[PDB]
RNA sequence: GCUAGUUGGUGGGGUAAUGGCCCACCAAGGCGACGACGGGUAGCCGGUCUGAGAGGAUGGCCGGCCACAGGGGCACUGAG
RNA sequence: GAGGAAGAAGCCCUUCGGGGUGUAAACUCCUGAACCCGGGACGAAACCCCCGACGAGGGGACUGACGGUACCGGGGUAAUAGCGCCGGCCAACUCCGUGCCAGCAGCCGCGGUAAUACGGAGGGCGCGAGCGUUACCCGGAUUCACUGGGCGUAAAGGGCGUGUAGGCGGCCUGGGGCGUCCCAUGUGAAAGACCACGGCUCAACCGUGGGGGAGCGUGGGAUACGCUCAGGCUAGACGG
RNA sequence: CCGAGGGUAGGGCCCGUGACUGGGGCGAAGUCGUAACAAGGUAGCUGUACCGGAAGGUGCGGCUGGAU
């Protein structure tokens, strides 16, 4: 644009859209599970990924991924969630943190334990 | 010191008070172009002796009313209806700017 | 704190000898003399071309491992040199060479910078008479790094100062042996120390 | 009344004062009217007190009122010597 | 002799019935670290051939860059197509602040202290080309006065 | 024609890119002072107040380098680059402390000051600033 | 598109003091695309984080100013 | 900490020859975090008291929460390590298990019976009383482009005129000096930032001193350019 | 007299929610046909209008970003 056009209208500073609206600005949110089931992923992957529908303290109800091998989560399981989509599970934008509230850690986990709420084995 | 401005009397339909349109220029803070801005001041005319179209000087003065904090200092030039029309023609263009 | 684990694996990784033990570093029992290839299962496999990032990282780890200093303190010394006046490369090595534990090593008080650290840390060293047990103390031109008087009758410092009675030091240093004390004359040049390190690569590493 | 006193600067277990003229209603370490030297109670540095006598006597001349130990440090500075 | 540095080795493909059949491209810069640098792009049916063929043209296409204390005389900006390169003189303690592609060309020509920036398309070929033409247009206070 | 100064810089630039011995621009006292500097700095051989069809012009005599050897005989320019800075749509003014150095020194910035049209080197000597007219190298 | 204490005047009240701050009357004015009016968000600054710079983001800790003291209204005492 | 085998066991890999963890361990000597006793602060000299005069000046005493802490001295034990990662970007590879399952995932993508990408193990890389994760800000993003971008076909010329405001505007001269430029001066608090020195054993932290700036007030000065006022001109434009 | 506010009445804006309903995105392992890409088997696209289970068809006018 001309210099006059810039004086008349300026440059638009465009805002960024949060990828985690259910968190309402927090790093984590506590919730309670309502549905605890498996969901098949999209092309070109095939599995039965473990997902929980969580009713958050922020008011939202969202679907969070349950990472690791096996879990202990059922309806009414208290749960902390964090940001993080699962690319291949459309609509899943959050992860449940293993090892907080009613989320157990992964059994017999040895590598990357801090990401799976598994304490050090003796 | 008491700030002094220069502008043209664009209204005088008040008793003992004229409306003086002051103009000013400065570079745009970011785009450097020289831009014009304008502001009206309610000017104390205690002798109703200044007329529509008079380029005058007003001086920052102790408050006379609500919005009147400037008295006319002196005449600078007379018969500037060419400037008073620009102001009025803009105000007349506003009716077309609605819905 | 500092790295305390196996130290020959460092040299074997860096492809050069870093004199991280003193005595055995000159023997035929030195690891680089027997196995001059990186540690681990794949050390004797044919190396593939390293990325430019690998190169600059390796040089940086070579320079850092020499002083046995933490990446934190390393990077902070570097950042000071970058904001300092003139050429960052020289100043970086200069501020490196000005550490108390490093000067204690250069003076032959200790056979390794590790030994020097334990000497300083255990308070067996003074600076201008004033006792200092801080390995990270910055020595300045005109100082004086002496053995603690209450420690002069120590086997290790004895044998080490024996072996230094007429050994040269850096031009930027002097050492009155038998008196167990030396002087820090000036901050060194890169010329004064032929460390197997191109330092510009370390600049380039931190400029990414 | 404007006063002349020590606003503490420095750090914990390391006090360093600025002998200062300020409104008595100001907070201790708040905006001061003027600085008229420093004070170091621990005598670390080998010149742990200083006073701009050309000014400190003015502030007395014009009305200011030093505190007890500000006065004493103004005494060891010779603002009262006749 | 001249030091060489491979910058890019890519494999292109072309289609026929029966399938695709490949070919390799080598971006090589050569120089002495003293004021002489050349760039050549080599294509051949196998990697070593293309690499060697690239070193050949690099010597057949050189440029003398007016080094002054290890920096360039004046700042320059050149566009090659949609790629833009920026070079700015820099003092002793600086280094060569440049992406991998322009770094190789400045380093081998003896530049030790320069600020750079790629803008526009960052295609390595067009960026390598744009760096050569930037060096090629550098001028000394001499040539300035010679022209006037 | 909204910017005679940029029209003259462009007349030169269009003329030098086809290697003309000269090209004529409509004349004015401010233009001559600008050409006065292009000569005194060697960007041009000089000018002369000619007339065309009864109208006062400025015939600017261009200057190039030696012929070259290779596929492109065309010789290097002397004015590689000349462009307007301050414009009717955006006046540009610098004080003496912010006067830029064209091409590290090998180039000239042309200013208009209340001590007349001056180079950036001239302007720094006299210690004045002004409207940054253009830059040349 | 906005405006009836609304904009100006005369008189008086009121204050430490100017003023529609308040009141009575007189006049019909005042403001707006250079964004009035309305909606939303926010205490502002020294500074802070980042950035080659320009800029972007931010105002917790310390310093300055403002505002508030369960939600509102009010005056009394008083140099305040 | 030094020394310490062509190199123990165990575990991992192997073409079964051997290779690795690895001077790493064991072992030897040296030092001595912790803790055990001795002493133990700086911050505190004023107000007051006496002589002087209820002043100048001089002399006298009381007082430490932190604290029996810091610290000094004497002795004195080898004395916590963990976290992430190793398909590419990106530094670091092998064996087994699994077999589009279980699972990984920042992006591209991994897994369908020889997976450097899943899970473990050995090994390796990176940091270290921390290491990773999530959220958010600036950066990379010249990806709102003033510096520093674009619009035939990539996203992008208004369907076309006419025209209001506004933005912008030819050659020469003079007046004014609004913009603009220069000089002087006031303001630009302290802290912070920066350079130097110094005080805590270093540093963090802190003290002392040093240099500015924009911006705005004021006085003075310049007049090329832009603006304004005045007078000319005909190359734009309009008319005959 | 003014006056916190309470009360009566009538307007304006915003949020949450609602039997039911409209289309949209995604999933994909289905049913129907095959509209577009080749002259895509009726050159295509297009504003509008009327029509058809559906992609779409046809009329009128326009475009070439149409093969021969
Ligand atoms: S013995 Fe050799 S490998 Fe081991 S630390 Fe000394 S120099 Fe390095
Ligand atoms: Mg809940
Ligand atoms: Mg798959
Ligand atoms: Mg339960
Ligand atoms: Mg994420
Ligand atoms: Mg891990
Ligand atoms: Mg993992
Ligand atoms: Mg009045
Ligand atoms: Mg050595
Ligand atoms: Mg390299
Ligand atoms: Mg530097
Ligand atoms: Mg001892
Ligand atoms: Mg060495
Ligand atoms: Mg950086
Ligand atoms: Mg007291
Ligand atoms: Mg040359
Ligand atoms: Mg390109
Ligand atoms: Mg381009
Ligand atoms: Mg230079
Ligand atoms: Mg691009
Ligand atoms: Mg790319
Ligand atoms: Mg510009
Ligand atoms: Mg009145
Ligand atoms: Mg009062
Ligand atoms: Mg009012
Ligand atoms: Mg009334
Ligand atoms: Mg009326
Ligand atoms: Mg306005
Ligand atoms: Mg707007
Ligand atoms: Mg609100
Ligand atoms: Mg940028
Ligand atoms: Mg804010
Ligand atoms: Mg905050
Ligand atoms: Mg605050
Ligand atoms: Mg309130
Ligand atoms: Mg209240
Ligand atoms: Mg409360
Ligand atoms: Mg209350
Ligand atoms: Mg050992
Ligand atoms: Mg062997
Ligand atoms: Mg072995
Ligand atoms: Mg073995
Ligand atoms: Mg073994
Ligand atoms: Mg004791
Ligand atoms: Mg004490
Ligand atoms: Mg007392
Ligand atoms: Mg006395
Ligand atoms: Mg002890
Ligand atoms: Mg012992
Ligand atoms: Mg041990
Ligand atoms: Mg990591
Ligand atoms: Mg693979
Ligand atoms: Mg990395
Ligand atoms: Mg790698
Ligand atoms: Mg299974
Ligand atoms: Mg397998
Ligand atoms: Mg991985
Ligand atoms: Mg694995
Ligand atoms: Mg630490
Ligand atoms: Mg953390
Ligand atoms: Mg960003
Ligand atoms: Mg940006
Ligand atoms: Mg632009
Ligand atoms: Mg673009
Ligand atoms: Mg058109
Ligand atoms: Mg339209
Ligand atoms: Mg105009
Ligand atoms: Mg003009
Ligand atoms: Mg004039
Ligand atoms: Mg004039
Ligand atoms: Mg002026
Ligand atoms: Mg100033
Ligand atoms: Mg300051
Ligand atoms: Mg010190
Ligand atoms: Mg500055
Ligand atoms: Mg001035
Ligand atoms: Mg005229
Ligand atoms: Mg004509
Ligand atoms: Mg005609
Ligand atoms: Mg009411
Ligand atoms: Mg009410
Ligand atoms: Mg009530
Ligand atoms: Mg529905
Ligand atoms: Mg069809
Ligand atoms: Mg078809
Ligand atoms: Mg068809
Ligand atoms: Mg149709
Ligand atoms: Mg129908
Ligand atoms: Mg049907
Ligand atoms: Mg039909
Ligand atoms: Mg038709
Ligand atoms: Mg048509």
């Amino acid at each position: 644009p001309t210099i006059n056009q810039l004086v008349r209208k300026g440059r638009e500073k465009v805002r960024k859209k949060s990828k985690v609206p259910a968190l309402k600005g927090a790093p984590f949110r506590r919730g309670v599970c309502t549905v605890v089931r498996t969901v098949t992923p999209k092309k070109p992957n095939s599995a039965l990924r473990k997902v929980a529908k969580v009713r958050l303290t922020s008011g939202y109800e969202v679907t969070a991924y349950i990472p690791g091998e096996g879990h202990n989560l059922q309806e009414h399981s208290v749960v902390l969630i964090r940001g993080g989509r699962v690319k291949d599970l459309p609509g899943v934008r959050y992860h449940i943190v293993r090892g907080v509230y009613d989320a157990a850690g992964v059994k017999d986990r040895k590598k990357s334990r801090s990401k799976y709420g598994t304490k050090k084995p003796k | 010191p008491k700030k002094v401005l220069t502008g043209v009397v664009v209204s005088d339909k008040m008793q003992k008070t004229v409306t003086v349109l002051v103009e000013r220029q400065f570079p745009h803070p970011l785009y450097g172009k020289v831009i014009k801005r304008s502001k009206k001041y309610l000017a104390h005319d205690p002798e109703e002796k200044y007329k529509l179209g008079d380029v005058v000087e007003i001086i920052e003065s102790r408050p006379i009313s609500k919005r009147k904090r400037f008295r006319v200092l002196r005449l600078v030039e007379s018969g500037r209806m060419d400037l008073v029309e620009k102001y009025l023609i803009r105000r007349q263009n506003y009716e077309s700017l609605s819905k | 704190g500092r790295y305390i684990g196996p130290v020959c694996r460092l040299c074997r990784r860096e492809g050069v000898k870093l004199y991280l033990k003193g005595e055995r570093c000159y023997s035929p029992k030195c690891a680089m003399e027997r196995r001059p290839y990186p540690p681990g299962q794949h050390g004797q496999k044919r190396a593939r071309r390293p990325s430019d990032y690998a190169v600059r990282l390796r040089e940086k780890q070579k320079l850092r491992r020499i002083y046995g200093i933490s990446e934190r303190q390393f990077r902070n010394l570097f950042e000071e040199a970058s904001k300092k006046k003139g050429v960052t490369g020289s100043v970086f090595l200069g501020l490196l060479e000005s550490r108390l534990d490093n000067v204690v090593y250069r003076l032959g008080f200790a056979v390794s910078r590790r030994q020097a650290r334990q000497l300083v840390r255990h308070g067996h060293i003074t600076v201008n008479g004033r006792r200092v047990d801080l390995p990270s103390y910055r020595v300045r031109p005109g100082d004086e790094i002496a053995v603690a008087e209450k420690s002069r009758n120590l086997e290790l410092i004895r044998q080490n100062l024996e072996a230094m009675k007429g050994r040269k030091v850096g031009p930027w240093l002097s050492l009155d042996v038998e008196g167990m004390k030396g002087k820090f004359l000036r901050l060194p040049d890169r010329e004064d120390l032929a460390l197997p390190v191109n330092e510009q690569l370390v600049i380039e590493f931190y400029s990414r | 009344m404007v006063k002349i006193r020590l606003a503490r600067f420095g750090s914990k277990h390391n006090p360093h004062y600025r002998i200062v003229v300020t409104d008595a209603r100001r907070k201790r370490d708040g905006k001061y009217i003027e600085k008229i030297g420093y004070y170091d109670p621990r005598k670390t540095t080998p010149d742990w007190l200083k006073v701009d006598v050309e000014r400190a006597r003015y502030w007395l001349s014009v009305g200011a009122q030093p505190t007890d130990t500000a006065r004493r440090l103004l005494r060891q500075a010779g603002v009262f010597r006749q | 002799d001249f030091e060489e540095k491979m910058i890019l080795i890519r494999r292109t493909a072309r289609m026929q019935a029966g399938g695709r059949r490949f070919r390799f491209g080598a971006l090589v810069v050569v120089g002495d670290r003293q004021g002489r640098v050349g760039l050549g792009f080599g294509k051949a049916p196998e990697v070593p051939l293309a690499v060697q063929k690239a070193g050949y043209y690099a010597r057949r296409n050189m440029v003398e860059v007016p080094l002054q204390n290890g920096t360039i005389p004046h700042e320059i900006e050149v566009e090659f197509g949609a790629s833009k390169i920026v070079l700015k003189p820099a003092a002793p303690g600086t280094g060569v602040i440049a992406g991998a592609v322009p770094r190789a060309i400045l380093e081998l020509a003896g530049v030790t202290d320069i600020l750079t920036k790629e803008l526009g398309s960052r295609n390595p070929i067009n960026i390598a080309y744009a760096t050569m033409e930037a060096l090629r247009q550098l001028r000394t206070k001499a040539d300035v006065e010679r022209l006037r | 024609l909204t910017d005679p100064i940029a029209d003259m810089l462009t007349r030169i630039r269009n003329a030098t890119r086809v290697y003309k011995e000269s090209t004529d621009v409509p004349a004015s006292r401010f233009k001559e002072e600008i050409l006065r500097i292009l000569a005194r700095e060697g960007f041009i051989k000089g000018y002369e107040r000619v007339d065309v069809d009864g109208k006062p012009y400025l015939r600017v005599y261009l200057k190039y380098g030696p012929r070259r050897q290779g596929p492109d005989p065309r010789p290097e320019q002397v004015i590689h680059h000349i462009r307007r800075i301050s414009k009717p749509g955006r006046r540009v003014y610098v004080g003496v402390k912010e006067i830029p150095r064209v091409r590290r020194g090998l180039g000239i910035a042309i200013l208009s000051t209340s001590k007349g049209v001056l180079t950036d080197r001239e302007a720094r000597k006299l210690g004045v600033g002004g409207e940054l007219i253009c830059e040349v190298w």
